[PDB]
């Protein structure tokens, strides 16, 4: 029931937490704590739109999340996913105000259509998030660009 | 541009059975093709519902048989079997052979939870305007060509659209072309006997859903 | 398992003549920086490692707030932190 604290000092990445920190740990200023983005494409995670989707899937009852971050990197892979109901209105919510597509794309799979939408949100199968510019959400948003990830906080040195 | 057609390859020596099909209880719809999404507007007779009824009528007029002496007249005695003996199948234009004339070929679909990614909309847009092809490049690769093994032009089996808008066509068109055997009475009597027989068939064919005429 | 050691970042860090103001700045798409850690596979790694270890957690406390959007997870760390060796 805790949130994982990355300590690093030169490139000692100790997964710590303040429930370890030790008394000769540096914590001077708030500036030396962020949060960061990390991409899950590669090998084994296929990146056409039908077996993408098999990574995603929809559900209703469950209220979308969305937490900052505050640095990612450049994703090979990304979407970007309109879809209509079989009755024509929106499948996908639109993008919440101040929320804009990944910032660093190499290549963004655009696609547009219909489908059944047997849900109220799309979510990920395998409990990842969806990262937009510096928000990662829980769901995904009609017409904007996102990689999948992951979110991890660092203890950085003075 | 239509009887350029009959006269260029049919007439005189092939005479045509017509039907214009169409659909007074269907609504009009609106369909997105993947992945470009933009809204496809489609008449009333290319319902998928209308489609399987059209396709229903049209088999049983290719099992029509007439009797002739002691013969039962088929509708591939005497029709243009341009592949035969090869491939023996009748020309039949109509837009129901961009499937094949067939309904498993028409129910097509390729899709998951998110999208539809290939169905006999797409399948439809893309044949109308490459009639020749072997492969749609959808997910589903199916071909156009019917099953005489030609090509089914689209502006000879669809009527009421605008432009090249295939889609928004209000009509069906459904061509047999068959023998004139002007060359030849027994084959003539033959020929003349089925046709008896598919004229009283499609004047009464009872299907509320569709309105079929002729010329 | 499943790792890239090339870590190529982004990040937001124009503070000279008029760019500091929002009218002739850059626009969103300009505010970042960019650059490429490198031979550092046992971080970068255990970095990759951590953001996949810390999604249940983050999954759990997301589920059980009720804002919309989180931005205060690394202040309630630093505040830990000092009730931890001062409260
Ligand atoms: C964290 O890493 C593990 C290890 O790769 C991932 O676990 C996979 O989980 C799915 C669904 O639970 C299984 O089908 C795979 O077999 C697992 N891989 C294994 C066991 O090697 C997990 O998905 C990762 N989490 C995130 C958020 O990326």
């Amino acid at each position: 029931r805790s949130i994982p604290l990355g300590v690093i000092h030169n490139s000692v990445l100790q997964v710590s937490d303040v429930d370890k920190l030790v008394c000769r740990d540096k914590l001077s200023s708030t500036n030396q704590l962020r949060s960061v983005g990390l991409n899950l494409e590669g090998n084994g995670v296929a990146t056409d739109v039908p077996s993408a989707t098999k990574r995603w899937g929809f559900r209703s009852g469950v209220p979308p999340k969305v937490v900052n971050y505050e640095a990612g990197e450049w994703a090979e892979n990304c979407y970007n996913l309109e879809i209509k109901k079989p009755d024509g209105s929106e499948c996908l919510p639109a993008a919440p105000d101040g929320i804009r597509g990944f910032p660093r794309c190499r290549y963004v799979h655009k696609v547009s259509g219909t489908g059944p939408c047997a849900g109220d949100f799309a979510f990920h199968k395998e409990g990842a998030f969806f990262l937009y510019d510096r928000l990662a959400s829980t769901v995904i948003y009609r017409g904007t660009t996102f990689a999948e990830g992951v979110v991890a906080f660092l203890i950085l040195p003075q | 541009l239509e009887k350029e057609y009959f006269d260029q390859h049919f007439g005189p020596f092939f005479r045509t059975e017509q039907l214009i099909i169409r659909a007074p209880l269907t609504d009009k719809h609106i369909y997105q093709p993947y992945p470009s999404g933009a809204d496809v507007p489609f008449g009333p007779p290319l319902d998928i519902q209308i489609l399987h009824q059209v396709l229903d009528l049209q088999i049983a007029i290719e099992n029509i048989t007439a009797s002739y002496d002691n013969e039962t007249v088929t509708l591939q005695d005497i029709c243009l079997a341009p592949l035969s003996p090869y491939n023996t199948n009748c020309t039949i234009l109509s837009v129901l052979n961009y499937f094949q004339n067939s309904h498993s070929v028409l129910d097509h679909k390729k899709g998951d939870d998110f999208f539809v990614y290939a169905d006999y909309h797409t399948h439809f847009l893309y044949c109308v305007r490459a009639p020749a092809s072997l492969n749609d490049t959808s997910l589903l690769h199916d071909p156009c060509l019917g099953t005489f093994g030609g090509p089914v032009f689209p502006w000879l089996v669809l009527g009421g659209y605008d432009d090249q808008n295939y889609n928004n066509a209000t009509a069906l068109v459904i061509t047999f072309p068959v023998n004139n055997y002007y060359n030849d009475t027994e084959k003539l009597q033959r020929a003349q006997a089925w046709e008896k027989e598919f004229i009283n068939f499609v004047k009464n064919y009872k299907n509320p859903n569709l309105t079929i005429s002729f010329t | 398992p499943k790792c890239n050691p090339n870590l190529h970042y982004w990040t937001t860090q124009a503070a000279i003549g008029l760019a500091w103001i929002p009218y002739f700045g850059p626009a969103a798409e300009g505010i970042y920086t960019e650059g490429l850690m490198h031979n550092q596979d046992g971080l970068i790694c255990g970095l990759r490692q951590l953001a996949n270890e810390t999604t249940q957690a983050l999954q759990l406390f997301l589920r059980a707030t009720t804002e919309l959007r989180t931005f205060s997870i690394l202040n309630r760390k630093a505040i830990d932190f000092l009730l931890q060796r001062w409260g």
